[PDB]
């Protein structure tokens, strides 16, 4: 293949026009392709972090990426002027606003959650919109509300900065394993929001889980938090026999259908299909009668609030406002029946949205930018982790220890460069902090920035000379506290090898840190960490005895999808080679007995269950019986349908 | 889809344990059952009452022998207490048909005005 | 005579191994492999 | 350390493969590894980029190896290119192992630093194949640490994509072969006749 | 899986011949002659259709080194230069003598003449033949145990 | 001792009590009583009171005509050719009605009709049988001559071919498996053949073409059942006979664990509280002095949130039992020796949020896996007598290499543990 | 014509037992009009269809769920596959297939040439017979522009043939008496020789001098190629001609980059394609200069499929009133046709993302699979999953789906698609052909 000859490096000079999704990862011309191509998937699967921070070593390309991603923030397209705002609940409320240049009307709704997918979401950090009130003015560039990733000044951020070192800890870092201090685990966090659809029929009722008989609170309140991971449990009721069934509603019974969820309930909504006159008398269906009424009140409000706007001669309204107005005016009318899944349900059905914060736990995965994927193995108190107790800055403690065995074998030397850069930044920052007035302090900085990225020096000088004395002092104090940011581009413009050699040669007062109880020089730097989607609770499964298929064999049941159970009660099948590998041993009768008594013969299964339940728990001496299995009957029926039979002897 | 099996097995084993304990406590023999059953069949009211009293511990199954053992336990337990009418009613058989009666508001008033 | 590992099993003498391997239609409809005259015992016959 | 496997196999046959000696040997493995873990913590094993840089000043022969570009004033076949890389890579392992350094214990044990893979980090890469096995006639002239160029970048991308295609295809058809042999060769049995 | 992950592959030596070495110093996928005065004589039947690119490949030819001539037995396939083939259609096309004439003096100094492609020796090739022995019936049929 | 396959005769096992005669499976907005989905014969769908075994089979009566056995059809089509154009009627006609014989192009015996094919089958065979190419087939048909023509066609129960009568606002919707379409066609055809009652010479062009068409649908039924239920990988033969799903099982992840013998693992609190569920209730019942129904609701509350009363009974179970609780651990897929082991339980994690299985590092190399995030399968073993047969699969028995007889290299120092010894040893 | 209808309206209080859905969805109404005309009946049919609307400029909301549209990448057309030259079209993929043949001249010299057949309607037919049926022998000769170089002579003219012109004008056999006069200079070019080979392949031994100028003489031959019965040999053939004039539609006319003179109709397209067969077959396939991206045409597929299925039935009707069938064509139009067909067939991709970084993940994502997609996992076409030097500078060489490599990438954010080219990466094809 000689088609490569068309490619010429003369034109591709000083321009990153040939990189997609690699603009974020720096020093992209050092790592190989096999490890680099994993970074795209790693970025594709990255959950949101509560305490998001901007990266210390930035590629100067993430700001535009954040700006052009409109799925997390909502700004004002044109200058508005607040007309009205109305409430709907404790938190959620809407507002109607009007333009000043076209005369149209639009709506903005404040929320407290978002359902990105079936399990993961985020929480809106709505602050500016709340401060807006009482007919104010909204400008062009203002942002109403934003996600947790974006900071105050639109700077992007999708990870954290953690002190790291390359070390081996009791062979707990074999293969790809990571230990992490408790403080870093506290710093790292995640969100989780899920929606659950409970259903109620005419026959069914709701147990008095919360509260006494005076307040028949079937379900939690608007802002309360659920307990025991049970949101609501409904019990079937039969007309024939209820005297001995409804004696005590404060305790669970044998035949119940509870619903499991965890978190804090934020939003509810109830849809009903029964006449209100019949619902007014039922005492047990009390709390619903509250909320529904409140809901209707809200709707009535809008019908009396902006009815002069849309129904007037102007009628200059956007599509969203008109659709919302029609939808809200639908409810207050009479003789309306809803439908679900193209069917008319009888009893009412509500909605619940539940929000919860999940901390970092053992078994999760965290990766860096260069695709050095790892798995959390064992967390420790911060005391146990190595510390430096000899140098001037005694106290610094590493937060994560990575595997040192597979760094060169993995063919990706970028991590070493990043750690060395952050270590040199730490040393130069401490040297600047030790002494020096503001007159020359910046000079000590500029020299270091002169040998790393020549493009940054001009902007450094311009920004430094632009400010006044007090702001310059504040900025110097801030850079002393946090650390000097270092910028370098992914492909064209960065440090290689000769620059690192010269930088090391110029600074002659630098030595490795001497830890305590180690007797080996060590270096600790700061690296960028991003959490990943993969979790242990999303695939864990166990099964004792679930629903059986129509034929008789066990089969998958759809109950976990509707939040009716904790574990995904799905059995694991024995593969084609599993039986053979079991038959590696000369014993075959034991294999046959196990299979028949586990998932083939009904009588054998029942006999085993009984003999296991009653008898001696410490020592078991079961004795299986001999009864023709189901699979034999199925095969015989199918073959005799074909016209052939299996004959012994 | 069909129901599960674990709860059914547990309930059946609970019934077996309960009938075994009933046998053990009163050292009952099969001759007592022969002289007590009189060969009568099962009527609805006795089944309903047996389901009512033994509801908390377990539920009543369809096997007639276990039902009659539980009925003997019924009679013994509610005869050793202060109750007198119920053991006599459950002792022998019942009428083939249930009599019809009016509101009986007077006796209904008596029971309603009672603190029970 | 030596045979390919695929044709060695089909043209063998066992019955349990033939049905559980492949070519269900060919073994049951026609008689190219002569399925009707294979009576050799096997350790895997217990499944059938 | 390879002599250890000869010691264990001289213990099993000495005691006649008894069931008791299997349990004792199973105990030795557990105790040997547990005490091995304590040495790693107290001594510590680290990988640092400064380790390579510091070695450069003291050993002059290493500086020439780090900055080495293929001469382009002489005609070279694809057989001569492989000779140069092997010639330079062999000399690297002699200098590093013989002299003291951070990585001395990483190479002598030979557990973690593959000889071929480690050469790519320091010395030049060489040549890479394509999607159809044909050798791409544009050898890479710069090592991984020294940096890469756009034309070299495209060649590297071809190698990575081939790994994904091969790995995915092998996963789809993996157990097909082992099913055929396993089904047939199963009925054999051992008799005890002399 | 593991061995195939090793992308780097080895190369095999090629014996071009005595007259090949004395006249052409091959550099990678290129060929350059010592002296451009010497021409090349190629018959019509020498050209063959390529398996993949359908281009003309002249495996064997005899150079027209003036009065002298030595036959060339190239072990590998040869692809004619794209530049010289443009004038071959009319000028260098010699059907009168049933033998093409390619005057290298027309070709400029330091220019490409013939490009050859080479297939590396796959390390997984021996493993595949083991699988083919069992199924393909290529060798197993006509031999004893 | 040895399984053998052979032909069968339908007329011997035929049961007159149950048979199917109906066209429309649905009547009065419900499943019929004499249709394909009948409840009298095959039983009920969601009712366990009927107690009808799957082996129950139905019969369809065809008389007095006969059909070629579908299983033997492919053999006969090879013994003699042109069977597709020899059992079909293609009589032509002139203007008035006199037949026109176009047999010049066709062979000596073609287009004779099925009802005449059976009568003269013995003579028809000898004309077009090759004795030097189909010798084996010719002898086979001579031995089994009675089963060439069948009389009744069976049909198995609907438990394997379900059909739902779910209703909607737009109208009742019926969904079923594809095989039911052909089963409803043969019944319709035969029902449309026996209408004639009075003695009458039936016109050949009205009855003969239907017989050939029916045999076409009978043949396709056998192809459909064998190409959808058995042959396919998802078919019953390779999914529910040689492999199977199984209860009493769980799946987990891998997490390294140190400071324990090589054959001791620690499982999460949740999975061990449910795999060994039944034995737990037996232990609670005796100590607490309550029946099984009351003890079940106690176990329900002891699994939602971590507690202490349940844990005390949990710890004693793994200490006093014989041999210790054990399970079989494998890996998907298994291609290497030792990919499935027989380990032991020696520790229970106190944490409730922990959901990882803790194993040693040396045992990892045997599975040829790593901590990348693979999911294993765990299957406990219960019977005491069965344990001694499975002890051969323990990692103790894999210590010696089966290949040569030396010490196995897999169960040796690997990865960093090699480096740690070298530092001290030198 | 068709148009979008207004949907804004203020609801007025009513008592009619209205039905409302629990879940939210956004739709838009499109109204199409047709005029069915007959001898007396002149019905007007107005149909209404629901189509999802683009909200937030990124996604559709249907049944409370969110769906993200994705671009699709496909070749422009007139490309080359294994021993064939194919041109993509809306529903009918016209394809040219080549086969080698051997011919002998009067003196006995043997030549190996190529003959091209149009694999249309599940048959192998010479491409010259269509022109011979439509324009005739002389008509086709004039239309191609080679009528000055092709002549037919009889036996008596062959006896009086110009001896000194034998070498200049190669004379080839046609029948036992009829001979062909053609120039050697015209025979020099292989592309020109293609026409000669096809013309000699079309004719058979049996012929009549006056049958050559008659169109029906080979119209019935085409019919016999299509219908075996002798009675309908004429009529059926005529029908094929009609269909052959409707294979090409307007969109394929607009998309193609050829000049106007080679874009008048199907015959001109075939002529232009066959004139430059060698250069077209010499080009490669993996180059990006001749590929484009579609967004809506792969979404409007089910309506086209339904219309084609409806029109074929009425095209194959015999001895019946046409008006009833024409009415039945348009009788069934469900207001939820497009939505149901799109969702059920999984044309749209479900939105399953967890991060807020959407620019590189879903805004710029292209897949090679879908309707009319040569890519197929079971086909094992490793060539399509590779890379080409043209990818660099206009596509991402790194981002690939781990589940199936090569079936999903990501566009380069710096890409500048040329304006007014219908989503074409370039403005000129890979081969200049100039």
């Amino acid at each position: 293949m000689d088609d490569i000859s068309v490619i010429k490096n003369e034109d591709y000079e000083g321009s990153h026009r040939f990189l997609a999704e690699e603009l974020l990862m720096p020093n992209a011309n050092k790592t190989d392709g096999n490890r680099s191509t994993m970074f795209c998937s790693h970025l594709a699967q990255a959950v949101t972090l509560q305490k998001a921070e901007p990266p210390l070593v930035y590629t100067n390309f993430e700001n535009q990426v954040g700006k052009y991603s409109t799925a997390g923030y909502r700004k004002a397209n044109s200058n508005y002027k607040v007309i009205e705002k109305i409430y709907k609940n404790d938190y959620n409320y809407v507002l109607i606003v009007q333009d000043q240049e076209t005369g149209e009307y639009t709506l903005f709704e404040r929320a407290e959650c978002e359902f990105l997918t079936e399990h993961y979401g985020f929480q809106w950090d709505n602050d500016k919109i709340d401060s807006l009130k009482k007919d104010d003015t909204i400008e062009k560039d203002t942002v109403l509300y934003k996600n947790t990733c974006y900071d105050e000044n639109m700077n992007f951020g999708y990870g954290v900065n953690l002190n790291a070192a390359y070390f081996s800890y009791k062979n707990e870092t074999l293969e790809d394993a990571i230990v992490i201090s408790e403080s870093a685990a506290k710093k790292l966090g995640t969100f989780s929001v899920n929606k659950v659809k409970v259903s109620v029929n005419t026959n069914d009722i709701l147990l008095n889980l919360y509260g006494d008989n005076e307040n028949y609170k079937g379900f939690p309140d608007i802002g309360e938090h659920i307990k025991n991971q049970i949101i609501a449990s409904r019990r079937r009721f039969d007309y024939n026999t209820a005297l001995y069934e409804l004696k005590n509603l404060n305790e669970m019974r044998d035949s119940d259908t509870p619903f499991f969820a965890d978190g804090k309930i934020v939003d509810i909504e109830i849809f009903s299909n029964v006449p209100e006159e019949e619902l007014k008398v039922q005492k047990y269906n009390e709390q619903v009668l509250y909320y529904i009424n409140k809901q209707k009140e809200f709707s009535n409000n809008v019908y009396q609030k902006l009815k002069k706007i849309v129904e007037g001669k102007d009628n200059n309204v956007s599509d969203k406002l008109l659709h919302f107005y029609n939808n809200c005016k639908m409810r207050i009318d009479e003789n309306i029946s809803y439908t679900y899944q193209n069917s008319k349900f009888s009893g009412f059905i509500m909605e619940f949205t539940i929000l919860e914060e999940e901390p970092l736990n053992k078994g999760s995965k965290i990766t860096g930018r260069y695709g050095n994927k790892g798995v959390i193995s064992k967390i420790l108190p911060d005391d146990q982790m190595p510390t430096v107790a000899e140098g001037r800055f005694k106290g610094l403690k590493a937060d994560i220890c990575l595997n040192p065995l597979g760094v060169f074998n993995r063919l990706n030397p970028s991590q070493l460069i990043e750690q060395e850069l952050n270590w040199i930044a730490k040393f130069i920052r401490k040297d600047m902090e030790e002494a020096g007035s503001n007159e020359e302090k910046v000079s000590i900085l500029l020299d270091f920035l002169n040998r790393v990225n020549k493009e940054e020096t001009e902007l450094m000088e311009e920004f430094i000379n632009s400010l006044n004395k007090t702001e310059l002092e504040e900025f110097l104090n801030d850079i002393i506290e946090n650390g000097i940011p270092i910028c370098q581009k992914p492909f064209f413009g960065n440090i290689g090898l000769d620059e690192l050699w010269e930088l090391y040669n110029h600074y002659d007062h630098i030595d490795y840190f001497k830890c305590e109880g180690i007797s080996t020089p060590l270096i600790i730097g700061e690296i960028y960490m991003v959490r990943l989607k993969h979790e242990p609770h999303s695939k864990f499964s166990a099964r004792s005895t679930s629903f059986m298929n129509l034929r008789g064999l066990p089969a998958k049941s759809k109950n976990f999808k509707e939040h009716k159970d904790l574990y995904s009660k799905t059995p694991v099948r024995i593969g084609n080679m599993e039986i053979s590998n079991l038959s590696l041993t000369n014993e075959m009768g034991s294999i046959m007995d196990m299979l028949n008594s586990y998932s083939n013969n009904e009588t054998n299964r029942r006999e085993l269950i009984m003999q296991l339940l009653t008898g001696n728990p410490f020592d078991t001496n079961i004795d299986l019986s001999d009864v023709e299995s189901g699979t034999s009957k199925i095969l015989k029926s199918l073959f005799t349908c074909l016209g052939l039979s299996i004959d012994d002897v | 889809l069909r129901n599960d099996q674990g709860n059914s097995i547990i309930n059946e084993c609970s019934i077996k344990q309960e009938i075994a304990k009933i046998k053990k406590k009163y050292n009952v023999t099969d001759e007592v059952m022969k002289e007590f059953i009189n060969g009568r069949e099962l009527n609805s009211i006795q089944i309903y009452l047996v389901k009512i009293y033994y509801s908390n511990k377990f539920k009543v199954n369809s096997n007639k022998n276990d039902i009659f053992y539980l009925l003997y336990g019924m009679t013994r337990e509610l005869g050793e207490m202060n109750f007198s009418i119920i053991p006599e009613i459950l002792s022998c058989a019942i009428a083939p048909n249930v009599r019809k009666m009016n509101n009986r508001k007077k006796l209904v008033d008596k029971i309603i005005h009672s603190d029970k | 005579e030596i045979f390919r590992i695929t044709d060695a099993n089909l043209k063998g003498d066992s019955l349990s191994r033939s049905l559980l391997f492949e070519q269900v239609k060919k073994q049951l409809t026609t008689l190219d492999y002569d399925t009707f005259n294979k009576t050799k015992s096997s350790i895997l016959d217990k499944l059938l | 350390l390879k002599e250890y496997q000869n010691y264990y196999t001289t213990l099993l046959e000495h005691f006649g493969y008894s069931n008791e000696i299997k349990s004792i040997i199973k105990d030795v493995i557990s105790e040997l590894a547990i005490f091995s873990g304590d040495i790693n913590v107290t001594f510590g094993n680290t990988v640092s980029i400064k380790s390579l840089i510091d070695l450069g000043n003291k050993v002059k022969r290493f500086r020439e190896l780090l900055h080495y570009r293929l001469p382009n004033d002489e005609a070279l076949e694809f057989n001569d290119i492989e000779a140069i890389i092997k010639k330079n890579l062999d000399e690297i392992m002699k200098i590093l192992s013989e002299t003291d350094n951070m990585l001395r214990y990483y190479i002598d044990s030979g557990a973690g630093i593959n000889s071929k893979q480690f050469g790519q980090v320091l010395s030049l890469v060489g040549s890479k194949p394509d999607l159809f096995g044909k050798i791409i006639p544009y050898p890479i002239n710069t090592s991984f640490l020294r940096g890469l160029d756009v034309r070299s970048f495209y060649i590297n991308a071809l190698g990575a994509r081939k790994a994904l295609i091969t790995n995915y295809q092998q996963v789809r058809n993996s157990g097909y072969l082992t099913r055929k042999i396993s089904m047939l060769l199963m009925d054999t049995k051992l008799i005890d006749l002399d | 899986l593991s061995a195939k992950h090793l992308l780097e592959t080895r190369s095999s030596k090629i014996d071009w011949g005595t007259n090949f070495e004395e006249n052409f110093i091959v550099n990678r996928n290129l060929i350059y002659p010592k002296v451009y005065n010497g021409t090349v004589i190629i018959k019509e039947d020498d050209f063959k259709e390529d398996e993949e690119t359908e281009e003309q490949v002249f495996d064997t030819f005899t150079l027209k080194s003036g009065n002298r001539f030595i036959s060339i037995s190239s072990p590998m396939r040869l692809f004619l230069n794209k530049d010289l083939k443009k004038q071959l259609d009319e000028s260098f096309y010699n059907i009168e003598e049933m033998q093409f004439e390619i005057p290298l003096n027309k070709l400029d100094e330091g220019d490409s003449f013939a490009t050859f492609i080479m297939d590396n020796n796959e390390l997984s090739k021996p493993l595949r033949e083991i699988k083919d022995l069992i199924e393909t019936n290529k060798y197993i049929k006509d031999h004893n145990v | 001792m040895g399984k053998k396959l052979s032909l069968i005769d339908f007329n011997e096992i035929y049961n007159e009590e149950n048979l199917i005669t109906r066209a429309n499976p649905i009547e009065n907005h419900e499943f019929s009583d004499d249709g394909i989905y009948s409840e009298r014969i095959f039983g009920s769908y969601n009712e366990d009171d009927d107690d009808k075994d799957i082996d129950t089979i139905g019969w369809i009566n065809i008389e007095p005509y006969y059909i070629i056995n579908p299983i033997l059809f492919t053999i006969i089509k090879k013994c003699i050719p042109s069977i597709n154009k020899i059992i079909n009627y293609q009589q032509s006609i002139d203007q008035n009605g006199e037949n026109i014989d176009l047999t010049e192009e066709i062979g000596e015996d073609d287009y004779i009709g099925l009802v005449k094919f059976k009568d003269n089958f013995d003579d028809l065979l000898e004309k077009y049988t090759d004795k030097k190419k189909y010798q084996k087939e010719y002898d086979f048909l001579i031995e089994n001559h009675d089963k060439i023509f069948i009389n009744k066609l069976p049909v198995f129960s609907h438990k394997l071919r379900p059909a739902t009568l779910l209703t909607g606002s737009k109208g009742k919707v019926l969904a079923f498996d594809e095989i039911n379409n052909y089963y409803n066609f043969v019944i319709e055809y035969i029902n449309q053949i026996n209408e004639g009652v009075v003695s009458d010479d039936s016109i050949d062009l009205l009855l003969l073409p239907l017989l050939y068409n029916m045999q076409f649908y009978a043949n396709n039924i056998l192809t459909r059942i064998i190409s959808e239920y058995l042959r396919g990988k998802k078919g019953f033969l390779r999914k529910n006979i040689m492999g199977s799903r199984i209860n009493f099982s769980a799946r987990n992840v891998i997490t390294p664990l140190i400071g324990h013998p090589i054959d001791e693992v620690a499982m999460p609190y949740k999975t061990f509280a449910e795999l060994y569920k039944f034995q737990l209730i037996n232990l609670i019942s005796k100590v607490k002095g309550i029946n099984y129904n009351e003890a079940l609701k106690f176990w329900e509350k002891g699994i939602l949130g971590f507690n202490q009363e349940l844990y005390n009974y949990m710890e004693e179970l793994i200490t006093k039992t014989k041999g210790g609780c054990t399970f079989l651990l494998n890996r998907n897929p298994t291609i290497s020796i030792g990919s499935i082991l027989y380990l032991k339980i020696g520790l229970i994690k106190k944490d409730y949020k922990d959901l990882t299985l803790g194993i040693s590092n040396n045992l990892l190399s045997a599975l040829s896996g790593d901590y990348d995030g693979d999911v294993l399968n765990i299957i406990p073993v219960f019977d005491n007598k069965m344990k001694e047969h499975f002890s051969l699969l323990s990692p103790q028995n894999f210590l010696v290499d089966r290949n040569n007889g030396r010490f196995n290299g897999d169960f040796d120092l690997q990865k960093d543990q090699i480096l740690g010894i070298f530092i001290l040893n030198n | 014509g068709s148009s979008v209808e207004p949907i804004n309206k203020v609801y007025k209080f009513n008592k009619e037992e209205k039905t409302s859905d629990i879940e939210r969805s956004e739709l838009q109404l499109i109204k199409m009009s047709f005029l069915i005309e007959k001898d007396d009946k002149k019905e007007e049919i107005n149909k209404f269809i629901y189509f999802p609307k683009l909200i937030d400029s990124q996604y559709f909301i249907i049944n409370g769920n969110r769906y993200y549209p994705i671009y699709q990448l496909l070749d422009s057309g007139t490309y080359r596959t294994n021993k064939a030259l194919t041109l993509k079209t809306l529903l009918m993929p016209i394809v040219l297939r080549e086969k080698k043949e051997t011919f002998d001249d009067i003196n006995g010299e043997t030549h190996t040439m190529l003959n091209v057949d149009l694999d249309l309607f599940k048959s192998k037919v010479p491409f010259l017979i269509y022109f011979f049926s439509k324009f005739g022998f002389e008509g086709t000769l004039e239309y191609f522009g080679l009528q000055d170089l092709i002549h037919v002579l009889m036996k008596e003219d062959l006896d009086q043939l110009d001896e000194d012109e034998i070498n200049d004008n190669v004379i080839f056999m046609i029948t036992k008496n009829i001979s062909l006069v053609v120039d050697k200079n015209f025979f020099s070019n292989k592309n020109n020789q293609i026409i000669i080979a096809t013309l000699l392949n079309c004719f058979n031994t049996r012929i009549k001098i006056d049958k050559i100028y008659e169109k029906d003489y080979w119209v019935k031959k085409l019919g016999g190629y299509f219908t075996t019965n002798n009675s309908n040999k004429q009529e059926k053939g005529e029908g094929i001609i009609l269909s052959f004039e409707r294979i090409l539609d307007e969109w394929t006319k607009k998309i193609l980059r050829t000049e106007e003179k080679n874009k008048e109709d199907i015959y001109s397209v075939v002529r232009w394609m066959i004139n430059n067969y060698l250069a077209l077959v010499k080009q490669d396939n993996m180059n990006l200069a001749n590929k484009r991206i579609r967004l809506y045409e792969y979404l409007l597929h089910p309506l086209l499929i339904k219309f084609s299925k409806g029109t074929y039935r009425v095209l194959n009707n015999r001895n019946s009133n046409k008006f009833e069938k024409i009415k039945t064509i348009f009788s069934n139009i469900q207001e939820g046709f497009l939505v149901k067909k799109i969702i059920n067939n999984e044309l749209l991709r479900y939105d399953n993302s967890v991060n807020s970084i959407s620019l590189f993940t879903l805004i710029l994502r292209y897949t090679q699979s879908g309707p009319q997609s040569p890519f197929s996992s079971n086909s094992t076409n490793n060539k399509l999953r590779g890379l080409h030097p043209s990818y660099l500078g206009r596509l991402g060489l790194t981002s690939t789906s781990a589940g199936d490599p090569g079936a999903s990438g990501s566009l380069t954010p710096f890409l500048e698609l040329p304006e007014n080219s219908y989503m074409h990466f370039t403005e000129e094809p890979e081969i200049n052909l100039n």
